[PDB]
């Protein structure tokens, strides 16, 4: 699929992805989630070849849960982040690479401490403040390296993620019917259902 | 190809066309593009029409293997899912499908799935699919409603693959219907296009462009 | 590089009557522009009231059939010497055909024979197995050049009744075997005449209720 | 054919219990007694080596505590080659869980990877079962400092204090007396030596004769360090404490 | 590989290893299920044979298959963990390909599916364990309890035992349970629960376990003082 | 004694027990009979049920359009036997557009026996088959035992009580040879060679089972009131 | 020890002839073919008051048009009806029809004897597998861990077997109905059963051409237990 | 396209007297996008230093693994690894993947903790060993680095000269380099003292 | 996939009244390289059959293996190997089909064009071709490679269809074979001038004549052909 955005803020992470499902000529679907739930503090959208990215997040998504539910505890955003590198890293070299790129936002209640994670189809991990996947950083980039305030509250996240996702409506040429936006901090997960 | 699928208050309306063809050669004018799963599900075709056939047909197969070990009726969501996941597996090696998986069941309603041999599964309340699909996605999107009767639904359906089965020089032959309700889906007949387009266009005072 | 497939060229033809069906097909086999064959046996007798055709690339159709004909021996072996209905064998079919989904059979295939209510029934496949219950079918070289003509006279398409001009269609009336046969033979003749791999001579083989018939009828060896 | 000559070491008796399980169990009670004391700033591994010689190379010797990552270690009773197997599959497990999620493998998940591997060897496959018995101390940020034993049936539970090997039933008597759940690790060091030192078949207890080591949270600061003891160190800790 | 055959028939049709296994669950701590009107309580007997143990750590009786199912048993501990381990792969494998989660009647299938697979299977013995197995079908509000053992075969009960002294506290259920009016809450149920095992525990300490499961995946453990005050409830009640 | 524990152990005396034992299973198995002309070859066979309620256990098998056998012993043996003729006279024909020889057919069973009789873990096979045929070099007739043992024979009667019908052959070894291009006679003969093997019972329309090939005779099994005329 | 594929010295495998044993252990189960339709019907028996006895499921369906009813280790069967459903569908999936009894009967009768040292030993149960189709009509197999299969009018397997079919011997004709064909059903699994027969410990079922396979409710049982009181009272 | 050139970065490593010093660069991109400006490339197992550039998912898979196989040496050895020992099983690593390789330009740097003498060596893709004397380079401004280093380096430079030396090493040639950039770190180091210490430069 | 190396040209054949004949030049050609002048192409197998090859020269000696063994196994445990039992050339050829078939689905085929040619037991005329792609076919003329453009239409002259087959001797169709081997001389850049004929006649059963020659040329009318158009010395 096209765009997913990230933003790491004082108290939580923000995932904004987009609606849009174009398959050749028509969209065939303007309300499309494209993220999974892996655990209660840990969301992951994703992004690449149609088929391999839900396939890929599920996949995930059920390694995780049977974790869960085998040690009755929840695994750090860094601990969930390192498993999906691994196996990226090893998709990389198999008889069909698994095409997807991934971001991982989650709260550690360990250290109290919000975290984002940005993976891309080769397992190649990185820890940021803000991060995106695609043509997307191309444009939100600059904004966010102005903009951002590591201390910034959830309310000036978005703020500053709808100056972003204004400037992609602006420069990009792909209709992308808009972006479906979610937070994770303490206590969980939420979705913004008015943006 | 031109199949369409879409959920309303009475149920779900699915049309097909009934063209083939191998390059600019009309094969066949009669195929049947709906697959009868079983009672209550049905199957759409659009791509390689073996791929399509073999593997919707072996799909009923293994409904049918889920309800005998299950003692109840397979979810749309878990009918889909194991075409997808099927197709899946053979991603790469050259599979050509387009697909809409519809039913009914007590605690879903009426659902549709889009499912397609690169491996995406989407749910959704309207779908078009195959090389008319375009046609179709025009009239279906200024004349869709929820609150539609069984009868103006039927023929929105009906309406929408003959708009694509003139334009579209690889669909046409004939309109199949099916009506999908909470009691299973009931068929609503064969249309030939070459008797339908002049009926359509005299009573509705539609294409005006064509002399008749 | 090596080219695992061939075209042999000819043409097939089935039609289903009301309670009788035929299978028929040309005898000349062809590689480029050379003859192989004026007399090489296309359409076979499978058993079961069954007549079958796999037209395209010979080496795939005679291994086809090969191994349909062993099907239906197995299904006896198996199943209590239950005949193998003409619906069954279709479906039987595309399992084979299909089974080479990934490095397929190049042929065209037609079934003919009776249905079990004893009404005639054509049944026809494309490479990779898909395949449909039809009234009519032409298939191979010069397919392109009979379907159309099975679409106006048997069919009755574009055909009107006079004195109406448009409004009222022309009735389908049945055709009986006499008739059918001799729309096979201009079929063919016509054919010969405009496809250069069509030619030699055309053997029909008739299906009905008391059995499998053959006819063989001379065809223009230029 | 080979069926003759099959023992058959994954069998129920008739009373319901493990053949090879049972007689494995007797093969570990005459092996040297390894004692785990479990304190509330650390934990503490004691172990007694089986009749030494003068001859006998201490300092480069290692029969009855091993390391098996940074934060956690095990006394061996049983089988020292066995032993010796297990825990280079235990060491690699360990190693695995860092690669895969980047943090140190949680004590109980590396416990329950070996204990599952004995099992195994009870149930299929035709092989005699590990002589071995475990006490493995360790420490994560989970649970804190844990203590747990495993034997060849591959069961595993958890203990404040525990012994395997010769005379356990002598000394889990005298840790259940003495054991209090506010002790430090200086008592439980005198504690566990002093366990060692009644239940003991030699005539004294003495520091050639000795293995010993203490998983401590006196590290600079929050850190966890082991220490496996020297012969002079345990020479040193036998006169503090008042043995010899 | 080792090929031998152990699980096999005897001169009178008995399988000998499958009823030795049988056995071993005799020897296991006791078990015991019981399901209300609008619950399930799973009570677990805890041997105090074994003090200064750790019980925050050492391994729970009750595990948890998914956030709504959960499995007890009687008998070999070390083989209990591998067919727990199956179950939860098994549970996740459902939710990935059904998008639905499993049945209580599903898991119970699948579980002694597995046990029944070690009984005709080449160079391996049988489960020594048997299984309780509780929890509410997904958007569903009847209770299930179904019962698993070494051979394979399994079955629904209204209320069921299992392990040491299992004779005595069946006896126990089979005239104090009543199938037209079972225990409608939740006290009533996790009392008639601890009544049973207190028939065969001996201390009503640390010796008695009990797992509470509700609808919608709402399972919670009770702790020490929690079934210390049915313990003593009980006993004050039976002075009369 | 010592030495049938399993097939792979000789006894002191140089017997293979398990091999023997194996036999046993043929002895107790319903009688059928074997014998053939020089233009056709007939087996007929006692079918034997399990009460009245029951049905009567099917005794003959068709393998090729020239060949077939009757069994007497172990039935899921002989299925899978009789699968493994299917699938070599498939084979001939297929490859070689060649009827297989009912010799090599002979050759191709005694080989698979022995495999079983020669190597641990497995059995031997526990049934005994009468297989006629028709091929290029006329009528034929074997016996096949699972110690791997095949014979070609004028004649001849596997199962229990089958000694009596062995020595009628015997006897009409000149008169039923000599009966050529006259089916029902062949039969008749056949039929009254196993009635010598009869005790108590007698030959009734859903007891009997026959099957012919010949010159122009494709292998076909006659049941039920197809055999009403020769009772 | 000894092998598991070791034939005794009078020509039958061991391990075969022990399976059956367990067999006969086993709750009864009782099979009637007619010509309006086959019947099958099981005695559940409950070790317990507190079992649950709905849960007990000795009749199963293999497809549309062929049940079946186990007698013995009922665990075994588990696999053997996975495997007759598979072949069942697989058979309709390759040859669009439904598949014949006999030929169904043959695929499950194949596993019986792939066992030595494959699985580890034979099944230990057996099972009555009744159906219809067009070829040969209604029709009531007997399977056993033999490989055998016999075809049978009536049957009855498990521990009051050789009484019941002694029963079945006098009372079965060819101009059975369908209600009768219940009716005699319960009666005989009355008179073998150790319990008092009632809907709760007893099951019922049939395949008819029309209707299919269908078991039985515990209303519908419960009038024909009823009607059968009725009708012995009435002489 | 080119694995060895997506993300970008650089390595470079020196000797002075009784001390060793290795430097990298911060960037991490996907080609011309400049995606992060904290990805370091250095990573140290005891007492011996391993700097890996090249394509990232790689440089993080190999620093997991020979964090994995140093931590099972020291195990099983019961001392740390040194340089001399850990350059082979570089090498033998990388060649088992002969023909499905690491996309890697790895530099190892430490001091014999015995004899105490300094030592360096460079490696390709696929195992070989290069152990200069004086200096090794790594990275997509490789031929930079070269560049530099031959003319600024001299023999037997103390520890707070060799730092200078390093540091206008790498960073003269980063600025060179579209790849390589966004921060600079250099590791001095000595026989029982290691100082990390990140150089200002520009962000471009 | 491999590419044909010393390679073996025109195999041609037809029916007469009694029997089959079959021939086939003694060259085996690397490229342009008339390499090796001793080739013999027909391999008789037993005396009922002959089999033609062309094309490949290492993959026909393979086959040649093949035929060998095949006579080889056929005579194990069977008595009538010399009578009732025999090979006939209906079984060699369907042999042969079935591995030409075989090879070219694992893509892996004997570059070969072959001609079975023989008698069968009841005195029936066989001659059935097969090559590297499986492909099969029967016709009174049968010809290979160049033989099929030139041969065939001469041979066809002789024997158009079934019914000519009983009015055309064993002389006048060894006349036909022959001249078509001189038309081959003179028109094939891969031939040569000797050859190998056999015949398979039902009473006099097989002939096999080696080291023949193209005889009877016509050449002299060459002396008169000067320059390209224009030219007259
Ligand atoms: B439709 O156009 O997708 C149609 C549906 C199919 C199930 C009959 N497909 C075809 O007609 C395809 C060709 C094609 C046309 C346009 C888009 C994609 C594919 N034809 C066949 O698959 C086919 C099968 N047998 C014979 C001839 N053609
Ligand atoms: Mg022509």
């Amino acid at each position: 699929m096209d765009i997913i955005l990230g933003i790491r803020v004082q108290d939580s992470v923000i995932l904004a992805s987009s609606k849009a499902v174009t398959r050749g000529i028509s969209v065939l679907k303007d309300s499309d989630d494209k993220t999974r739930q892996l655990s209660p503090h840990t969301l992951m959208s994703f992004a690449g070849e149609a088929g391999d990215t839900v396939q890929f997040a599920e996949y995930i998504q059920a390694n995780i849960q049977l974790y869960s539910i085998r040690e009755d505890y929840e695994l750090s955003p860094q601990a969930v982040s390192s498993f999906v590198r691994q196996e990226l890293a090893k998709s990389i070299r198999s008889r069909r690479p698994y095409q997807v790129n991934v971001l991982i936002g989650g709260y550690d209640k360990k250290k109290n401490k919000p975290e984002l994670y940005q993976i891309d189809y080769l397992g190649t991990k990185v820890e940021l403040p803000y991060g995106a996947h695609g043509y997307s950083g191309f444009y939100t980039f600059s904004l966010l390296d102005h903009h951002y305030r590591p201390d910034m509250t959830t309310e000036e996240g978005l703020d500053l993620l709808k100056l972003c996702v204004q400037e992609l409506e602006k420069r990009m040429p792909m209709d992308f019917k808009g972006v479906i936006v979610k937070i994770v901090d303490k206590d969980g997960i939420r979705q913004v259902d008015d943006f | 190809t031109t199949t369409l699928a879409f959920r309303f208050q009475g149920g779900i309306i699915v049309a097909v066309d009934s063209r083939a063809t191998a390059g600019n050669w009309v094969a066949s004018q009669t195929v049947k593009k709906v697959i009868e799963i079983n009672p209550f599900l049905l199957g759409t075709m659009a791509g390689g029409a073996a791929d399509c056939q073999f593997w919707e047909t072996w799909l009923g197969s293994q409904f049918r293997l889920h309800e005998l070990r299950e003692k109840e009726r397979i979810s749309v969501a878990a009918a889909s899912k194991i075409l997808s996941n099927l197709v899946y597996q053979y991603k790469g090696a050259g599979l050509s499908m387009g697909t809409m998986i519809c039913g009914y069941t007590r605690k879903e309603g009426p659902t549709i799935y889009y499912v397609d041999s690169d491996g995406t599964r989407l749910k959704g309340d309207i779908f078009c699919v195959g090389s008319g699909q375009t046609f179709a996605y025009g009239v279906l999107d200024s004349n869709y409603k929820w609150d539609l009767s069984v009868e103006d639904a039927l023929y929105l359906g009906k309406r929408s693959i003959l708009a694509a089965a003139h334009r579209d020089a690889y669909s046409g032959g004939s309109v199949n219907l099916y009506h999908v309700t909470e009691d299973g889906w009931i068929y609503h007949g064969n249309h030939d296009v070459g008797e339908l387009f002049w009926k359509v266009k005299e009573e509705e005072g539609s294409f005006n462009n064509v002399i008749g | 590089q090596f080219n695992p497939y061939g075209d042999n060229g000819g043409t097939i033809l089935g039609i289903a009557g009301e309670d009788f069906a035929v299978l028929a097909g040309d005898t000349r086999n062809i590689t480029d522009y050379s003859i192989n064959s004026r007399y090489e046996p296309k359409v076979f007798d499978c058993g079961d009231n069954i007549v079958m055709s796999a037209n395209g690339f010979a080496a795939d159709g005679d291994a086809l059939v090969k191994r349909f004909k062993n099907s239906v021996k197995w299904y006896h072996f198996d199943h209590n010497d239950k005949k193998l209905s003409i619906n069954s064998a279709a479906r039987n079919i595309q399992h084979l055909l299909y089974g080479k989904r990934f490095f397929p059979y190049y042929v065209h295939t037609i079934i003919a024979g009776l249905d079990e209510d004893g009404k005639g029934a054509v049944y026809s496949f494309d490479p990779v197995g898909s395949y449909e219950r039809e009234q009519c079918r032409a298939g191979g070289a010069a397919a392109s050049l009979i379907m159309p003509f099975l679409d106006n006279q048997v069919n009755f398409k574009n055909q009107y009744e006079p004195g109406t001009n448009g409004k009222v269609k022309k009735p389908l009336k049945y055709l009986s075997v006499e008739e059918v046969i001799k729309l096979v033979r201009d079929s063919f003749t016509s054919a010969t005449e405009r496809h250069i791999q069509v030619g030699d001579g055309l053997e029909i083989l008739i299906v009905t209720k008391d059995g499998v018939r053959k006819e063989f009828y001379e065809l223009k060896r230029d | 054919g080979s069926r003759r000559y099959d023992s058959r070491t994954t069998i129920f008796s008739p009373e319901g219990r493990l053949y090879q399980v049972e007689y494995a169990l007797e093969s570990i009670s005459h092996a040297g007694t390894a004692i785990g004391i479990m304190a509330s700033d650390g934990i503490v591994l004691a172990a007694e080596r089986k009749v030494t010689s003068t001859l006998l190379e201490q300092d480069t010797s290692t029969e009855k505590l091993y390391k098996l990552n940074d934060k956690i270690a095990v006394a061996v009773a049983g089988l020292t080659a066995d032993a010796e197997i297990l825990i280079n599959t235990a060491r690699i497990h360990a190693q695995n869980y860092l690669k895969t999620y980047n943090e140190d493998i949680p004590v109980e998940i590396l416990v329950r990877r070996l204990s599952d591997i004995k099992q195994g060897y009870t149930q299929h496959g035709g092989l005699r079962p590990f002589g071995v018995s475990f006490i493995y101390a360790g420490y994560d940020d989970r649970y804190g400092y844990q203590l747990y034993t495993s034997n060849p049936s591959g069961n595993y539970t958890g203990w404040k204090a525990i012994s395997v090997g010769a005379n356990t039933s002598a000394a889990q008597t005298l840790l259940q007396m003495d054991y209090k759940d506010d002790m430090k690790v200086d008592d439980a060091i005198e504690l566990a030596l002093k366990t060692l030192s009644k239940t003991t078949d030699s005539s004294a207890l003495t520091y050639d004769r000795l293995e010993f080591a203490t998983i401590r949270k006196g590290a600079n600061d929050g850190e966890v360090y082991q220490k496996i003891f020297k012969p002079q160190e345990i020479k040193d800790i036998l006169v503090k404490t008042g043995i010899t | 590989g080792y090929d031998r055959a152990l699980s096999i028939f005897s001169p009178d049709g008995h399988i000998f290893q499958v009823e030795y296994a049988l056995e071993a669950v005799k020897r296991g701590t006791c078990a015991v299920g019981v399901k209300g009107k609008n619950c399930v309580v799973l009570g677990c007997e805890r041997r105090s044979t074994l003090k200064l143990q750790d019980t925050r750590i050492t391994p729970s009786k009750v595990s948890k298959i998914d956030s709504h199912v959960v499995l007890s048993f009687s008998g070999l501990n070390a083989d209990s963990r591998i067919l727990i381990e199956k179950a939860r792969v098994e549970a996740q494998s459902h939710r990935l390909t059904l998008e639905d989660p499993v049945t209580v009647e599903y898991l119970t299938r699948y579980v002694a599916g597995v046990q029944q697979r070690y009984t005709q299977s080449g160079g391996v013995r049988p489960f020594g364990v048997s299984t309780l197995i509780a929890g509410f079908d997904p958007r569903d509000d009847e209770p299930k309890l179904y019962q698993t053992e070494p051979s394979g075969i399994y079955s629904s009960w209204s209320a069921q035992t299992i392990g040491r002294n299992s004779k005595t506290v069946r006896e126990f259920l089979e005239k104090n349970y009543d199938r037209k009016e079972p225990p409608a809450t939740v006290e009533e149920c996790v009392k008639l629960t601890v009544r049973s095992l207190l028939e065969v525990v001996q201390t009503g300490a640390k010796n008695i376990e009990i797992t509470v499961v509700k609808p919608d995946s709402d399972i919670v453990a009770l702790s020490s003082e929690e079934i210390n005050q049915y313990v003593t409830q009980i006993e004050q009640e039976k002075q009369e | 004694n010592n030495y049938d524990g399993d097939t792979v152990t000789f006894s002191p005396t140089g017997r293979l027990f398990q091999v023997e034992y194996a036999l046993e299973a043929i002895k107790q198995g319903s009688v059928t009979v074997g014998l053939r002309s020089n233009t056709h070859a007939v087996l007929v066979a006692l079918k034997r049920n399990a009460d009245e309620l029951s049905s009567y256990q099917k005794k003959i098998i068709k393998c090729d359009e020239h060949m077939g056998l009757s069994l007497a012993g172990l039935a899921p043996d002989a299925r899978v036997l009789s699968n493994y003729l299917r699938q070599q006279c498939n084979y001939s024909s297929l490859v070689f557009n060649r009827k297989l020889a009912v010799e090599r057919a002979g050759h191709l069973l005694c080989d698979k026996a022995q495999k079983n009789t020669q190597s641990y873990g497995g059995r031997p096979y526990g049934v005994g088959l009468l297989i006629i045929g028709y091929d290029k070099s006329g009528a034929h007739l074997l016996e096949f035992q699972p110690s791997g043992n095949v014979t070609e024979l004028y004649g001849t009667a596997i199962g229990a009580r089958s000694q009596g019908a062995k020595t009628y052959l015997e006897r009409t070894l000149d008169t039923f040879i000599k009966i050529d291009g006259n089916p029902d006679e062949l039969i008749k003969a056949g039929v009254e060679a196993i009635s010598q093997s009869l005790r108590d019972e007698s030959l009734t329309v859903d007891n009997l089972s026959i099957a012919i090939v010949g010159k122009d005779t494709p292998f076909t099994i006659y049941d039920g009131e197809a055999v009403a005329k020769y009772i | 020890d000894r092998g598991v594929s070791t034939f005794s010295p009078e020509g039958r495998l061991f391990q075969v002839e022990y399976s059956l044993e367990a067999i006969k252990l086993g709750s009864t189960a009782i099979g009637i073919a007619t010509k309006e339709g086959v019947v099958l019907g099981v005695e559940k028996r409950a070790t317990s008051p507190l079992l649950e006895s709905d849960s007990i499921e000795k009749i199963v369906e293999i497809d549309r048009h062929i049940g079946c009813a186990m007698s013995g280790l009922t665990a075994d069967a588990r696999s053997m009806i996975e495997h007759a459903r598979t072949a069942a569908v697989t058979h309709n999936l390759y040859y669009d029809e439904d598949i014949n009894v006999e030929s169904l009967t043959q695929s499950v009768c194949d596993l019986a004897l792939r066992f030595g040292e494959l699985m580890s030993r034979p099944f230990g149960v057996a099972l009555l597998i009744a159906g219809h189709d067009a070829d040969d009509g209604y029709q009531l197999f007997h399977a056993e861990p033999s490989g055998t299969f016999y075809r049978y009018n009536a049957k009855a397997i498990g521990s009051g077997s050789e009484g019941a079919q002694a029963e079945l011997l006098n009372e079965w004709h060819s101009s059975l109905t369908l209600k009768e064909a219940e009716l005699l059903v319960l009666k005989i699994l009355k008179q073998v059963m150790e319990e008092k027969l009632d809907e709760n410990n007893a099951q019922l079922s049939c395949i008819t051409k029309q209707d299919g396979f269908k078991i039985y409710d515990n209303e519908k049982t419960a009038e024909l237990i009823k009607e059968l009181k009725e009708k012995e009272a009435a002489e | 396209s080119d694995p060895s050139s997506i993300n970008g970065g650089i390595v470079v490593a020196m000797t002075g007297k009784d001390c060793v010093a290795i430097a990298c660069d911060l960037r991490l991109g996907s080609q011309s996008l400049g995606v992060s400006n904290k990805f370091e490339k250095i990573f140290h197992y005891g007492h011996v230093f391993l700097g890996i550039t090249g394509l990232a998912t790689d440089v993080t898979t190999l620093n997991e693994m020979f964090r994995y196989k140093t931590n099972l040496y020291k195990l099983k050895e019961e001392r740390a690894i040194e340089p001399e020992t850990f350059t082979q099983l570089v090498s033998s690593s990388l060649y088992e993947r002969r023909f499905g390789p690491y996309f890697v330009g790895p530099v190892v740097a430490g001091i014999n903790s015995k004899s105490g003498k300094p030592f360096i060596a460079g490696f390709d893709l696929i195992g070989c060993i290069d152990e200069a004397k004086d200096f090794i380079v790594s990275g997509t401004a490789s031929d930079q680095l070269f560049g530099m280093c031959e003319s600024l380096y001299e023999p037997n430079l103390e520890p707070e000269d060799l730092f200078e030396t390093i540091s206008q090493a790498l960073l003269n040639a980063a600025d060179r380099d579209a790849l390589s950039g966004w921060g600079a770190v250099v590791y001095i180091i000595k026989k029982d003292e290691v100082v990390k210490r990140y150089l200002k430069m520009r962000q471009d | 996939t491999q590419q044909p190396i010393v390679t073996g040209t025109s195999v041609i054949s037809m029916k007469y009244d009694n029997g089959v004949i079959i021939a086939a030049d003694n060259l085996g050609s690397y490229g342009s390289l008339l390499r090796f002048n001793g080739v013999e192409r027909l391999i008789p197998v037993g005396d009922n059959t002959v089999v033609g090859i062309s094309g490949d020269i290492s993959d026909m000696q393979h086959i040649e293996r093949l035929l060998k063994d095949l006579v080889t196994e056929n005579a194990y445990d069977n008595p009538l190997a010399d009578a009732e039992e025999a090979l006939e050339p209906s079984y060699i050829f369907e042999y042969l089909a079935t591995v030409m078939y075989q090879r070219r689905s694992k893509m892996n085929p004997l570059w070969n064009a072959i001609i079975v040619a023989g008698v069968q037991s009841n005195g029936d005329q066989f001659l059935r071709y097969v090559n590297l792609l499986g492909v099969t076919y029967s016709s009174p003329t049968l010809a290979t490679g160049f033989g099929a453009h030139m041969a065939n239409p001469l041979l066809r002259k002789v024997v158009d269809r079934e019914s000519d087959i009983p009015k055309t001797t064993v002389q006048v169709a060894e006349e036909a074979i022959v001249n078509a081997m001189r038309v081959l001389y003179y028109r094939d850049a891969r031939s040569s001038r000797n050859f190998s004929l056999a015949i398979i006649d039902k009473n006099t059963g097989l002939t096999f004549k080696k080291n023949l020659q193209v005889e009877n040329m016509k050449w002299d009318f060459a002396k008169d052909i000067k320059g390209y158009g224009t030219q007259k010395i």
